[PDB]
Order: C-alpha cells, then sequence, then structure tokens
C-alpha cells in the first residue's frame, strides 16, 4: 500500500529484518553496519565496524541487540539499546554470519565465516562445542529447524550442514529408509567447507550468495552466485530442479523465502526485483526499479514489512488493505486485515489476531458482511477483479474452504462483489462485473438481480452507493428514475449498530455520528489517519484516549470507563466483555467499568452512590474535572 | 495494565509540566524501566522523579518539569520522539514522538507606525498566505475569539466601519516568546444581512520567516479559525 520512506543509497551486502521490531538492521560492505530502529524514520547508530567491509548481520536472539561482524574477523555483540558491548572475541580469517545465544549456565555460540566456529563457556569452564567446516567468506549463514542446527553458504564454493554436540559434533541414530538429503530420484551435490558426511552441500554456483533453510525441513531457497539460482529441495530433490533462475538480462544474486509467505521473492541486476510464486511455483513477473546490482531481500521475521537491498541503494514498503470489512455475532468482533491478520475479538497478553471458526482477516475479500445470527456470515473469494469471484457463505458454528450449497448458512456461489444498499433492504450484488442489486428480506442473503443495471459507473466500489457519488443514495430493484440521494458520505460504509440500522456513520477520515439515516447528531473528527472509535450500538460513542479509553458521551455524561494499553482505538462495542483494538493488534477483552453513563442519569437524579462506590476518584489527568466538574 | 498510566501535559505558565499518572495497580512497586533527559528546544527537559517501583495498587503522580526557555532542538512543532522504556517490570513502553504542540498560542500581540508598516508589510518575509473565508460567526465576535486564541494583535483601526459591511482590511502583528515578528494584512468581506460575510474569501497573508512555519502558521491560523471537532 504505501513505501513509507525511501532513499537509494548504501551498497548492502547482509540485511536483517528484526522479528520484534520494525527495524531493520542492515550491513553494507561500505564497512558499515547499521541499526536503524527503523519504525521512526531513524538510524539509532551507525558504526562502520572497521576500515574494510562489513559482510554480517545476525540475531543474537532477545530482544534488541546485535551481534555484528566485519573484515576485522570479530564478533561484536553490542545492544543499541544498552549501547554497550555484551563479552567480545574477535574473529579468524574472515567475517562472523550468524550468531544464537543459549543459557544452561548463561552459555553462548557464534558462528563464523572461516574456518571454525567456536561455542564457549565463561561460566563453568568447559567446552560445549566445536564447528570446523568454513573456510573464508559466508554469504549467508544460517540456524536450521533445529536452530542449532545449522547450514552456511561459501565464497569456497561449498555449503556446509553441521551437526555440533555438547562436547563437540556428533550424531546417534539408526532407523530411516531412504533420503532425501541424498537417496532418490534427482538431487543435488556435496560441496566441501568441512570434512564430515552430515552433508556438505555444493555451494558451487559460481559461489553461493545466500543460503536459506526450511525449518524442520532441509529446502533451501538461495542466492547464487549464479543467473542460475538454483532451486533445490532436500525434502524432494527434482530433476528440473536444476533450475536456473532466470532473468531475462543476467542474475539471480538472490532469491528467499518468506517465513509466512510460500514464495519466492528474487531480485536481480537488470535494474530489477523479480516476482515468484512457490505455492504452485512460477515467474510471475519480473519487476524493474533500478540498481543493476543488489545481493538481498528480506521479508522480515516479524513480517511487518518488507524490503529488497541493492548497492546502488535500498526501499521499504508497507501493506495494507487501508480499511478492510467486518461481521458480529455475539460479544465478538470480525476484522479482515488492512495489514494483520485476525484479530477478531478478546485478547489475552499482549496481541492476539483472533483465529476462529469465523476467519476474518485471512481470505481473499472483495466484502464481508455479517448475515447476522450469531451463527452466519457472508463472504466473497477470490476478492479482486474479475468477472466474478466465489463467495462461499459461511456458518459461525463451522466455516469452511466452501460451506454447503445445501445448507444456507454455508452456501457459495458465483459472484463478484456484495454490496449494501440504502433503506436498508435492498442491496447490491455483482454478479456480472457489474450491476446486479440484490435485494431480500432477509441478511441472509445472497441475490441476483441484473434489473437495475444503470450504469453511468461501471463496477468499482461503493456500499449505500457511493461509486464516489458523495452521496448515499436509496433504491429499490430496476428503477430508472431515483427515488433519492442524500448528501452526507461514508469511509464509503456505513455504519449499522449490528446488523444493518446504524444512523452511526463512518467516513473514511473523520466519522459522523447520525441515528438512524441523515440526522447530523454530531460529527466526528480527529486527524490521525489511522484509529478507531467505537459505538455499542447506535451512536454510544466511546474513543479511545491514550492509555485510556473513554467514553466521549452519555445522557448528559462523558466518562473513563477503564484505561487503554498503549494504543487503541476502540472499534466498536461488542456487549459488555468489551472488545478493543488498536487498528488490528495491540488489542483487548475487557471488563468494563463505565463511567459516565450511569452518571449523568445518575448525577441527573443526584446520585453518586455508584461514583463513590467505585470509589472513582480523578478529575484531572491534564485535567478530568472538566467535563462538567469544571462547569 | 493494573497499572495503567494516564498522562496528559498540562502547560501551566511557561512551563510545560507533564501531568502523568502512573497508577501502578500493580501487584507491586513493580520493578521500572528508564527514563531519557535531552535538550530540547527552546526548553529542555529537566525533571524525573527518582524512584522505579510502581508500588502496588497505588497510584503516583510523576511530574516532569520542561524548562521553558532553553535547549535548542530543531525539530519543528515539537514532534520528536520521546522515550519511556521497558527496561524494568516493562518488556516494551512507549516511545513516542510528540505531535500537539502548536503556535496560535506563543506569539503574544505587538504593534507599529502605519506607513512604516506598510512599506514594512510589503518588506517582510512574503513568502506565506492562507485564506480566510468561512465560519460560524461575524468577525466581531469571530475576531475577537480568534484574536484571544492567537494572543495576537491588529494594531489598527480605521472607522469604516466593520459594521455597515465593513469593507475593512486588518492589519495585524506579534512577537514571540523566542522573538519572530509576523506581520499580516489579513483583507475580509465582513457578515450583514443581504451585504456581505459569512465567508470571506478574504486573504490572509501570513509573512514569517521560514516559509514552513509561516505558512503552517497561516495553517495554525485556519485551524484557529473556526470551531469544530478535532
Amino acid at each position: 500500500m504505501l513505501t513509507k520512506f525511501e532513499t537509494k543509497s548504501a551498497r548492502v551486502k547482509g540485511l536483517s529484518f528484526h522479528p520484534k521490531r520494525p527495524w531493520i538492521l542492515t550491513s553494507l560492505h561500505n564497512g558499515v553496519i547499521q541499526l536503524w530502529d527503523y519504525r521512526m524514520c531513524t538510524l539509532i547508530d551507525k558504526f562502520d565496524e572497521h576500515d574494510g567491509p562489513v559482510r554480517g548481520i545476525d540475531f543474537h536472539k532477545q530482544q534488541p541487540l546485535f551481534v555484528s561482524g566485519g573484515d576485522d574477523y570479530k564478533i561484536k555483540v553490542w545492544n543499541y539499546k544498552l549501547r554497550r558491548c555484551l563479552f567480545t572475541l574477535l574473529g579468524h580469517l574472515d567475517y562472523i554470519r550468524t550468531t544464537f545465544f543459549h543459557h544452561e549456565y548463561p552459555w553462548i555460540l557464534s558462528a563464523s565465516d572461516d574456518q571454525t566456529i567456536r561455542v564457549w563457556n565463561w561460566q563453568s569452564r568447559t567446552c560445549v562445542c566445536v564447528l570446523t567446516g568454513h573456510n573464508h567468506y559466508v554469504m549467508c549463514a544460517q540456524f536450521h529447524p533445529s536452530e542449532d542446527l545449522v547450514v552456511s553458504a561459501s565464497l569456497d564454493q561449498t555449503v556446509r550442514v553441521w551437526d555440533i554436540s555438547g562436547l563437540r559434533k556428533k550424531n546417534l541414530s539408526p532407523g530411516a529408509v531412504e533420503s532425501d538429503v541424498r537417496g532418490i530420484t534427482g538431487v543435488d551435490l556435496f560441496g566441501t567447507t568441512d570434512a564430515v558426511v552430515k552433508h556438505v552441500l555444493e555451494g558451487h554456483d559460481r559461489g553461493v550468495n545466500w543460503a536459506a533453510f526450511h525449518p524442520t525441513m532441509p529446502l533451501i531457497v538461495s542466492g547464487a552466485d549464479d543467473r542460475q539460482v538454483k532451486i533445490w529441495r532436500m525434502n524432494e530433490s527434482k530433476a528440473w530442479e536444476v533450475d536456473t533462475c532466470r532473468g531475462h538480462y543476467n542474475n539471480v544474486s538472490c532469491a528467499v523465502f518468506h517465513p509466512r509467505q510460500e514464495l519466492i521473492l528474487s531480485n536481480s541486476e537488470d535494474k530489477s526485483i523479480r516476482v515468484w510464486d512457490m505455492s504452485k511455483r512460477t515467474g510471475v513477473q519480473t519487476f524493474r526499479r533500478d540498481h543493476d546490482r543488489f545481493w538481498v531481500l528480506a521479508a522480515h521475521p516479524n513480517l511487518n514489512l518488507f524490503a529488497a537491498g541493492h548497492d546502488g541503494g535500498m526501499i521499504v514498503f508497507k501493506l495494507e488493505r487501508e480499511r478492510p470489512a467486518y461481521a458480529v455475532h455475539g460479544n465478538m468482533l470480525h476484522y479482515v486485515k488492512d495489514r494483520f491478520l485476525r484479530q477478531l475479538d478478546f485478547n489475552s497478553s499482549k496481541d492476539v489476531a483472533v483465529m476462529q471458526l469465523r476467519s476474518g482477516s485471512k481470505f481473499p475479500v472483495f466484502n464481508m458482511s455479517y448475515n447476522p445470527a450469531e451463527n452466519a456470515v457472508l463472504l466473497c473469494t477470490r476478492a479482486s477483479n474479475l468477472e466474478n469471484s466465489t463467495y462461499d457463505l459461511y456458518t459461525i458454528p463451522k466455516d469452511a474452504d466452501s460451506q454447503n450449497p445445501d445448507a444456507p448458512e454455508g452456501k457459495r456461489s458465483s459472484g463478484l462483489t456484495a454490496v449494501w444498499v440504502a433503506r436498508n433492504r435492498f442491496a447490491v450484488l455483482d454478479r456480472m462485473h457489474s450491476l446486479l442489486i440484490k435485494n431480500l428480506k432477509n441478511e441472509i442473503t445472497k441475490k441476483i438481480q441484473v434489473p437495475n443495471c444503470d450504469e453511468i459507473f461501471y463496477a468499482g466500489t461503493g456500499n449505500l452507493l457511493l461509486r464516489d457519488a458523495d452521496s448515499i443514495t436509496l433504491f429499490d430493484v430496476q428503477q430508472k428514475r431515483t427515488l433519492a440521494s442524500v448528501k452526507i458520505s461514508k469511509v464509503k460504509y456505513v455504519i449499522w449498530s449490528a446488523d444493518m440500522s446504524h444512523v452511526a456513520l463512518l467516513a473514511k477520515h473523520a466519522i459522523v455520528i447520525c441515528n438512524r439515516k441523515l440526522d447530523a447528531l454530531c460529527n466526528i473528527h480527529e486527524n490521525i489517519r489511522v484509529k478507531s472509535g467505537a459505538w455499542d450500538e447506535s451512536g454510544v460513542f466511546i474513543y479511545t484516549t491514550s492509555n485510556h479509553i473513554k467514553y466521549a458521551v452519555t445522557t448528559g455524561d462523558h466518562g473513563i470507563i477503564r484505561t487503554l494499553d498503549l494504543p487503541i482505538y476502540v472499534t466498536r462495542v461488542k456487549g459488555n466483555n468489551v472488545y478493543c483494538l488498536d487498528r488490528e493488534c495491540r488489542p483487548r477483552v475487557l471488563t468494563i467499568d463505565p463511567t459516565e453513563f450511569k452518571f449523568k442519569l445518575a448525577l441527573i437524579n443526584r446520585k453518586y452512590d455508584e461514583v463513590l462506590h467505585m470509589v472513582r476518584n480523578a478529575k484531572l489527568v491534564g485535567q478530568s474535572i472538566i467535563a462538567y466538574l469544571q462547569k | 495494565d493494573p497499572v495503567y498510566a494516564e498522562a496528559y501535559v498540562h502547560v501551566n505558565q511557561y512551563d510545560i509540566v507533564l501531568d502523568v499518572l502512573v497508577v501502578n495497580q500493580t501487584s507491586d512497586t513493580l520493578q521500572n524501566c528508564t527514563l531519557e533527559l535531552a535538550t530540547l528546544g527552546d526548553l529542555k527537559l529537566v525533571e524525573k522523579p527518582s524512584p522505579l517501583t510502581l508500588a502496588p495498587h497505588d497510584f503516583a503522580n510523576i511530574k516532569a518539569n520542561v524548562k521553558v526557555a532553553s535547549t535548542e532542538n530543531g525539530i519543528i512543532f515539537g514532534n520528536i520522539v520521546y522515550d519511556v522504556s521497558g527496561a524494568a517490570s516493562d518488556r516494551n513502553c512507549v516511545v513516542l514522538s510528540d505531535i500537539h504542540i502548536d503556535i496560535m498560542d506563543y506569539i503574544q500581540p505587538a504593534t507599529c507606525t502605519d506607513a512604516e508598516f506598510r512599506q514594512m508589510w510589503a518588506e517582510f518575509e512574503w513568502e506565506n498566505k492562507v485564506t480566510v473565508n468561512t465560519n460560524m460567526t461575524d468577525l466581531n465576535d469571530y475576531l475577537q475569539h480568534i484574536l484571544k486564541s492567537t494572543n495576537m494583535k491588529c494594531l489598527t483601526p480605521e472607522k469604516a466601519l466593520s459594521g455597515y459591511c465593513g469593507f475593512m482590511a486588518a492589519n495585524l502583528y506579534a512577537r514571540s516568546i523566542f522573538g519572530e515578528d509576523a506581520l499580516a494584512n489579513v483583507s475580509i468581506e465582513k457578515p450583514v444581512h443581504q451585504g456581505p460575510d459569512a465567508a470571506v474569501t478574504g486573504h490572509i497573508r501570513i509573512r514569517a520567516k521560514s516559509q514552513g512555519m509561516a505558512l503552517s502558521l497561516g495553517d495554525k491560523i485556519n485551524l484557529s479559525q473556526k470551531k469544530t471537532s478535532l
């Protein structure tokens, strides 16, 4: 959706994205190591680790620290946060590619680009492990599935996979049947970097730029020093696996797996990033945007962001389905991600994306609408523009890939989008790649109606009709004469107080509160182009207010119920078991505590008992007497 | 968290002062993290209540005085990243950049001889203007309101008449706390039955040295101009 910030500079060999933070820590072979905790578009520190080049970047594994490597040959761990050096050893005859931190007796592993990597005890001083099996110049060193099992990629044209021990390398085994590492149709070669038949895999492909692992798995996704970046699965080991990854023009420095995405991202040198599948695999497309020279690609293990690294420089782009679809079922919120997965009600520790049988932020959505029941939803998938998509409508009791056409809380059919329209029971369905009207008394509805064909606006987006009408326009099932349009506007959604009758309105930036239909009760505006505020039902105004979560207003009252928890936005109100959202994370299930309602009523009847009883007692937070306690 | 901390800013007389409620409704003077000092703008933040316990079920007032005449930091409009840290009974915290730091307030009214003024008006940093047009009021009440809001000066009247129309252009001057003088001529229609003014279509000409603050001021005032849901 947006590439938040972008200047091309840096000639980048090594890279990492913060699995915890939206940092990028970047290694240039300018000799530079940089941590920028990328969030606030600001570098925390920048040390050009030595005069010579810098190849390596790896995680310590903790929260915010770098373990770093230069042509110094030195393993440094320095905490940005603590701006200090943790324990120190230099390095052999080449730089350090991967590191891991362990702790029987706060104990340490260091992975290196030369010769050996040594694993050291500073407590009850003994040897956990010795790794020989590297030579010089490691492009991409890796922890395996078993984290402390590993792979390395070399400019010595080998790959090393090692076995470790608590008293140096060894494994005991005797049950298997054939091997995929090497044992049936196809398979790729051993290299030489070490000397024990674990597997030294052949890193010859003019040398290997990157190696990347498959967690439980031994598939590797690779950057290679050949146009050929050749993919091999050692969880298969295909033939036409002797695949050379092809640009149009030269190279494929890297091509990578994204933890989450069952895909390959390739990047190259004709000025390009090239786009690849890996779910059913195939070169999708090539994308060109300069830099005829790169060596890294990355997708966050935080998965926050995604980015591609190059010689001439770098780019980070940010994703969103700015604003994205919903359904309500008792004391529960449904979301469809702008970015981010579920978060479809209730919470438990830090942030929880709601994973349920009512998969919300997940599918390939054109549109999502509750089909009210505490037991039903209607859903369009395959999203997008087509002739038409599929909608598979699902039961809250148990959703499915497509639920039963037999069942009418499961039905699927074909159709592109389904959309509400005003004077509430007519609907739009698109079941042609254009204007079908959908109209039903029921809102378990899936109805098809070409009459009301009326283009003069060709298939696009609106929801009480607004192909940017800038009005919500009311109709029946055919007509060639407007009933009427009212000039008011939407988020491109109209908010109903649960089902399909909310005179509480969304607007994209701003949202307006109405009672049902246009009665502009009050009109909301804020100016942060991000969050939410919530209604319980028709116009119950909850507003989020910092680490404080607030009722904007009730009866004649205003109140702080309970207090927020870093950013949250009120989305809306699912029952008493309260639900809150920052956008799609930074979330709540919540024991309530209203303030105000009770209050202007209470107040109105002079009544205090409650407040008192709560023993609730502010008046200042900046102030807080100023609702009317000032007045 | 039990520990709920709520905070807002109070700027009480020069001093922008930090109301903090850290309420530690914690189950103990839970360990607390870390905080860091800094030069600020013509201010510097300057206090921290020392301890780092998040005393159980307990409420606390944590005060930050800020130093309001020094610390240049040129991160305009403030909006500078600030840290409360995750450094102890805390895994995270809040890192925040501020927003909420605006102009209309800062500048005080200030004054001039008109001929010289005109000469000057023209002379000044021309480079910013914003338009006045639209509201909820007559520029009598409206003007007064705006004036008070920014705490700034309109230098002089000619009786021509801010009433029957007027077809008056109002010259305004102000000087701030860190001393910029800002000049305006806004020329405006003005309310009155089937005569003219319930919009303006008056142009607010803003001169302030940097265009960036200056225009921004024109905006700021634009925010100021009307009265609606922030």
